[PDB]
Order: C-alpha cells, then structure tokens, then sequence
RNA sequence: CUCCUCAUGGUCAGACUAUGUAGGGAAUUUUUGGAAU
C-alpha cells in the first residue's frame, strides 16, 4: 500500500478538503477513505468554479476524480517522519 | 527517531552500558565538550570522560537526567497497588525463563 | 545530612540499619552508583529494583549483594510485597535463586518483635531453611547451605559484616 | 619472546641446511632403514619455529627394490599447538579420500627441537604412545635438532615398554621420566637423498598452527585434508588475532 | 554422501568454533542438613543448660 | 594502510597518501619480476600484498569486507568467529549460513554473495607428449 | 531509482524488514493519454 495511504487513512473522522478533476471543491468531514481513493464525505459545503455554493448531506467521490485532498494539520505529527 | 529511541534503549539498560572497557589494557593513538574521540562517551550532554566515576556520577548527577529527560520525556522520574508486584513480579519470572 | 536517612523503620531513619562504614563503601561502590537510585531505578522503585537484581554458573555471588540489601533497606516496600515476591511464582524454579536470602536478611533487618504477618514471614523462612538449598558466596570464596546460613543466621550476632539484633 | 623475534628469526632459517651432519650409526639390513629426501626436509625447516617444537606426520611405502628400505613420499601436517620443548597434536590423519594415495602406511612422524640428546624426552614419548598406543608398535620418530649454521636428523625407534609409559604418565611426571631413561629409545636408520623428493598434506583450514587459536584446537577431533604448500609457523593466516589488536590499537 | 558429510563436519567446526568464541568474548545432603541442625540446637540447649548450670553456682553462692 | 588507518598527525598520513598512490604499483612490479624469475614462495605472498594494496585490508580480514553492500556488523562477526573460509564457502543452505553466522537476518544475503563469490571445481589431467615435453 | 508480485531468511501474533541470474509496472482508481482545436 501507499504511504500516502495510510496517512489518508488515518485522516477519517476529520474534516478535509477535496478538490475534483472538474474543480469543484468538497469541504466535509470524511467518512471513509478506501484504498483506491475513493471517499465517502459528510456535511459537505461545496464551492463551484463559477463561485456558487451549496450545501449536501451525503457525498461519495471516486478517486480517480479527486485532485487532491487538503488534510488537518494535526497530522503533520507522525509517524511520516521516518 | 527510531534510532533515538534505540540510543535511548541503550543508555536505559547500565548492564550494556557498564561496559566500555572492553579494550581492557590497550593502547590507542589518536574543556569537556563535544567528545575527546577518546574516553567515556556521554551523548546527551555531549561529554567524554577519561574515568569512570566521573562518567557514571555525572550520570547519577541531576543535569545529566534533566538532559536526558529534556531529550524525550521523564520517565526517569516515574503506589503499589500490588499490580506492581504482582503482574510485574509474574512478568520477571515469565521473562526470566524467557531468557533461560 | 548524612547521606538520605529519611522516612521509617523504627522511629528514627531508615538507613540507621547499616553501619556508616560498610554504607559509604557501597553508596562510594561503582555497583551502587551505576545499576542503583534515582537514574536507574527512575527515582525509588521496588519492582525495578528487582529487575536489577533478578537481571543480575552464576556471575552475582552472596559487595553487590551488600549494595541490593542496602537499596532494600532504603526504599522499604511493604510487608505485604514481601509477601507476595516470597510465595508466588511457583511455575518457575530460577526465579527466587538468590532472591531468598535477599528477601530473608532484608526482613531480619527490619523489625523485631504486621507483628504476626512478620512471625509468619519467619517461620515460613525456617520451612524454606528445611527445604534443602544450596548456594554460593563471597566477600575469599565459601559455599553454604540455606539450612547453616539461615539458622546460623538468626542464631548469630553479624553477618558478612552487618551486626543483627535479638527478635 | 611472542610473535616479532622469532618471527623475524625464521627467515634465517634456509641456512640452517647448508652444513647437514648426523653421527653415522652402523648400517644394519637386519631391520628396515628410511630414506628421507633433501627438499621435504628443507621445508619443514622453514616452517618450523626457532624455539617452538613444530611436528607433522610422515608417511611412505615400501618400494620393490628393497621391501626393507622405506621411502618417505608423502608428509602430512596435522593440527597442533606447540610449547616450548612440548607440543599438542591431533588424531592420526583419515587421508584415503585424496588421490596418490594407494595403500600409504603410516610410517612414523617427525618433530623439531633445540636439545641434543641421544634419547627422546617425556613430552615426546608421552605424545608418541598417545598416537601409536593400539595402532601401530613398530612406527618411528625422526627428531630434528636445529640451531643456526646446521640442522641435525636424529632418527628414534620405540619399544613395548615406553607405549605402557606413555598411557600411564601424560601430564607433568618428570620422575618418571627420569627413572624411565633412554634405554627404551634405539636409534633408527634414516638416510637423506636428493635422488627421490616428496609432497606434503595439509588440514582443510590450511591453518595447521594453532598457537594464538586455542579455542578451535581440538586433541581429538576430525579434519578434512588436501595436499598444498604449508605456511610459516608465524604467518598471516596463522596469526590473525594480531590484525585485530592492531587496528584495535588505535581503535575504531 | 562423503561430500555432504565434509560440509556438515564444518558446519560444526564452525558452530563449535563459534559457540567457543563467544565464550572468548563473555570472559573479555538433606539428611547432614538435619542432623546439623540436630547437632547444633544439641548446642543451644547445652549452652542454656551451661548458663543454668551457671546460674546454680551462683544460688550455691548465695546460699553459701 | 592495509588495515585502514586514518590519523591525526597528517605528517605520517601524508606520507601514506604517497604510499596509497604508488603502492600497488611498486608491490605489482616486484611481483610481476618474481613472476619472470620463476619464483614460488615470494609470488603467491606477492600476489596476496598486491591484492591487499588494491583492496585494503588482510588476509584475516575475510573477503565479504570487499563487497559494497555486504554489512558491517556481519563482517565483524566473521572476523571474531573464529572460522576457515572453506567452511562458510561449503555452506549451502541460505537459513543454516544465517545460523552458522549466528545473526538470523541477513543470511539470505550473505548466501546470495557467497554464491557471486567466486568458487572453482578444478581438476588437472597431466600426460607427457614425449620424455622432454609434457602437456 | 521506485512500487507490486513471487521466492526467500529472519522476527512478531497475516504484517514488517534485508537479499534475489526471478515476473512485472498498454483494457475503468494513477505510468503507455479523451485528447485536439
């Protein structure tokens, strides 16, 4: 597995930023985060590219279509050092 | 890191670190501060000392362990709520029939 | 102050039990400085003190014996630990070795004369006296029985130096 | 004393060769008589020590000229930790498995030293009858007497006697050894030849010395073989604790 | 075969060579218990009857 | 230089430089004459001289020090062993070489480079064309 | 050089780590393009 990985596994339960292949941005606390990057998001506030927002309840995003994430800076601790 | 915590694991543990005479009588060819190449070898305080009383008092002196603990933690300082002796004591015998 | 002396054991200090002597030349002994106290044992811990001990044919021989008793003496743990580390852990044979006489000199140092719990700790000694041991000490080398050494023991006024009194 | 003087000392030894004289026993066809070539000699006194006894094996067979006379073809170096006028030494060596070797008997062995007698010494009997006891009565001994400007070949026999000795008395007895004496001790024949020439055996390790190695000698114990080229008894194989406690001189 | 047995043969030369070398770098009955105790607390009760026999001299004294 | 002695006083480690840049040479000189001559005692320890010139270190030095990834901890421990190199050469079996070292990790690797070692079955037939001549 | 697979030697109660004459890194979530204008 991926290091990356793991650190993306250990990210669930906080709240995390998405930015998708389209460009649109999901801020929300991240359920579920499987191997493939696929990832499940709650409470999710959504800005568009055009710059509207909206807001959904339940989110699921494959992750060949994310961008990339923004990740809670707790984190940045360890064990990734090594 | 890991390696610190290795080097922790040896400065722990005297039974290893009593020795450094492993030279016993040997000849080597080559202001305390930052080793002497020679001596006795203090990390923490960055200190090599040509005896050994100097080495292990210094140890046994309180900068030396405010050192040691500013490195990591304290456990240097850390009841008997007979779980101590009990589940400790137990695991001395168990370990110790581990290593024999 | 002379040295620690502090706390209990009969009213006055607890290192009063040693002479000044004999305990200056282990609080001066390399063993005492390096394996013991407050850096090694991260301030005064009995279970610890024991892997200490329990850590150390056999190399530890009954000076380092001495410096063990002493730290024994200086921590004073509780009758009931004595009691625990004396009649448990039956499933191992290497385990008590030489924690025997550790744990029997250390007690007749401490009182005498809880008061029944401590008779009972005695007697139990005297059946370990009749349970037919053998070990080896030094200072000159002379083996001896568990048998000679304990009742010789309480019988006797000093052992290996150290005066005893009449419980 | 230790490795640098006698070390330093033993390339002086092709020297010792130069000048070779024996006090010239009777010949006698009554019993069989050795013949010893000229270069084995030599390089067992090159790899031999000043001071240090050095002892190998010997070997041969009877050619069909004379059944009586005894060639010496094939010297076999063993195991062995040496002293002083005294040396410690492995088990008769199992050397069928190399080739050249059709039926070799066990001849004798062959040892140096620095006294000159007429006889053979405790250190050496003892050790003869440890070897020989059951196995072979009748084999010989050859002792070498070295000193600078010449060497010496003084060829010794055994009786039944010494054998029952030997069994007896192994470690110390000076006594009695004194009382036990020469007598048992009759001097062999043994000529020296530049007309055959020989070859040598060596342990598998080829470390055949193991002064400075105590803890891998064994008495009793079992060694493969190979033919090859002995070392010098100080060498840089045979003296490898050297190399550690010189680089650990100056450490790390 | 004969090849096997050479290899195993310095397999435990070496093994045994090298359990030797580590040692190289480590040094770099009942009954006479009872009867014992039998004879020596024959002793304390000899030395109490020594110290009552002593104890009678000294009432023979003070009678006397 | 053969043992890798770096120093603190650079006078002698000066002349060890000089000693490092023309050693082998000098060594492979003398025995590339000795070889000329004909000479067996001075061209084996000749040869071994300028191999330990080329490789830094001894004979009792065991050869895995000449290998780059080969650990230290590992070559120390053969040093200390105790052990001839016939024997490790012998050993076959990856988990009983880590044995036979002592350290079971590694051992596999140390297999692997005893295999890349090199190890020659030699064998030689000689037979005379003619009583001057012999192939 | 890196990741996986496999093999392996070890350690722990499948995971981790060194090595490898090993296999591999074009068919949906990554490296053989849906990009181009």
């Amino acid at each position: 597995n991926g290091i990356p990985v793991k650190l993306l596994n250990e990210a669930q339960g906080h709240i995390v930023s998405l930015e998708l292949t389209t460009g649109a941005t999901y801020r929300g606390k991240l359920v579920e985060s499987e191997d493939s990057m696929n990832v499940q998001l709650r409470d999710v506030i959504a800005t568009e590219p055009q710059g509207a927002v909206t807001h959904m309840d339940q989110i699921f995003v494959r992750g060949s279509q994310i961008k990339f994430i923004v990740v809670p800076d707790l984190l940045k601790n360890a064990p990734l050092f090594k | 890191p890991i390696e610190l915590q290795a080097l922790k694991s040896k400065y722990t543990n005297y039974d290893h670190l009593i020795k450094g005479s492993l030279k016993d009588l040997n000849k080597r060819k080559l202001s305390f501060k930052r080793g002497k190449k020679f001596g006795f070898y203090c990390d923490i305080c960055n200190l090599t000392f040509k005896d050994t009383l100097q080495y292990i008092d210094h140890l046994n002196h309180k900068v030396h362990a405010i050192k040691f603990e500013n490195l990591f933690d304290e456990p240097l300082i850390i009841d008997v709520p007979q779980e101590e002796f009990e589940l400790c004591y137990h695991n001395l015998i168990k370990d110790f029939v581990e290593v024999r | 102050e002379s040295n620690i002396s502090p706390k209990q054991l009969n009213n006055q200090s607890v290192s009063l039990v040693i002479p000044r002597l004999t305990r200056d030349k282990i609080h001066n002994s390399m063993y005492y400085k390096v394996n013991l106290s407050n850096e090694s044992l991260r301030g005064n811990t009995m279970v610890e003190l024991l892997k200490v001990m329990i850590g150390a044919h056999l190399h530890m021989m009954v000076i380092e014996f001495k410096c063990i008793l002493m730290k024994l003496i200086e921590i004073r743990p509780n009758f009931q630990q004595l009691n625990f580390l004396l009649n448990v852990k039956n499933e191992n044979g290497f385990d008590s070795k030489y924690i025997i006489a550790l744990l029997l000199v250390y007690a007749r140092l401490q009182y005498y004369y809880e008061n029944d719990l401590i008779k009972l700790f005695k007697v139990q000694l005297y059946k370990y006296s009749q349970h037919y041991f053998k070990l080896k000490s030094f200072p000159e080398l002379c083996i001896i029985h568990i048998d000679e050494l304990v009742d010789w023991l309480a019988t006797q006024d000093h052992i290996w130096g150290i005066p005893l009194g009449k419980c | 004393n230790e490795w640098r003087k006698s070390a330093i000392a033993n390339t002086l030894l092709y020297l010792r060769l130069k000048n070779i004289y024996v006090s010239a026993d009777d010949f006698v066809e009554e019993q069989n008589v050795y013949v010893l070539p000229k270069n084995l000699l030599k390089k067992f006194i090159e790899i031999s020590d000043v001071k240090i006894q050095v002892a190998a094996f010997i070997y041969g067979m009877s050619a069909k000229d004379h059944p009586k006379v005894k060639e010496i073809k094939t010297v076999v170096l063993v195991p062995q930790l040496g002293h002083v006028g005294s040396v410690q030494i492995s088990n008769i060596p199992d050397i069928g498995d190399l080739p050249d070797t059709e039926g070799l008997e066990l001849l004798g062995w062959i040892h140096t030293q620095t006294e000159e007698l007429k006889f053979m010494a405790a250190s050496e009997v003892a050790t003869h009858s440890k070897l020989f006891a059951d196995k072979k009565r009748d084999c010989i001994d050859i002792s070498i007497f070295s000193t600078p400007g010449s060497v010496s070949l003084s060829a010794y026999n055994l009786t039944d006697e010494g054998y029952q000795w030997g069994e007896e008395n192994k470690d110390i007895m000076n006594v009695l050894s004194e009382g036990f004496e020469p007598t048992f001790s009759t001097h062999a024949q043994l000529l020296l030849s530049d007309r055959i020439t020989g070859n040598f055996i060596i342990p598998s390790g080829n470390v055949w010395n193991y002064t400075f190695m105590g803890t891998a000698f064994n008495q009793e114990g079992d060694y493969n073989f190979k033919y090859g080229i002995p070392l010098e008894f100080y060498n840089e194989m045979h003296r490898p604790v050297h190399f550690l406690q010189f680089s650990e001189l100056a450490g790390d | 075969d004969d090849a096997r047995v050479l290899q195993t043969k310095k397999e435990n030369m070496i093994k045994n060579i090298d359990k030797a070398n580590q040692v190289a770098k480590n040094y770099e009955d009942s009954e006479k218990e009872r009867q014992k105790w039998f004879e020596r607390q024959n002793e304390r009760k000899q030395k109490h009857r020594r110290i009552q026999l002593a104890k009678q001299r000294e009432s023979e004294e003070y009678e006397a | 230089y053969f043992s890798q002695l770096k120093f603190e006083g650079f006078a002698l480690n000066s002349d060890i430089v000089f000693i490092h840049q023309n050693a082998g040479r000098l060594l492979r000189a003398m025995f590339e004459i000795c070889l000329k001559r004909g000479w067996g005692h001075p061209t084996r320890m000749l040869l071994n001289l300028c191999k330990s010139a080329t490789t830094k270190m001894w004979p009792t030095n065991c050869p895995l020090r000449q290998f780059k990834t080969c650990p230290v901890e590992v070559i120390k421990r053969l040093e200390a062993s105790t052990v001839p190199w016939g024997d490790y050469l012998q050993l076959e079996t990856p988990a009983e070489v880590g044995r036979a070292i002592r350290s079971e990790k590694y051992g596999k690797q140390v297999y692997d480079l005893l295999k890349r070692f090199p190890k020659m079955s030699v064998t030689c037939n000689a037979q005379p064309i003619t009583r001057s001549v012999m192939r």
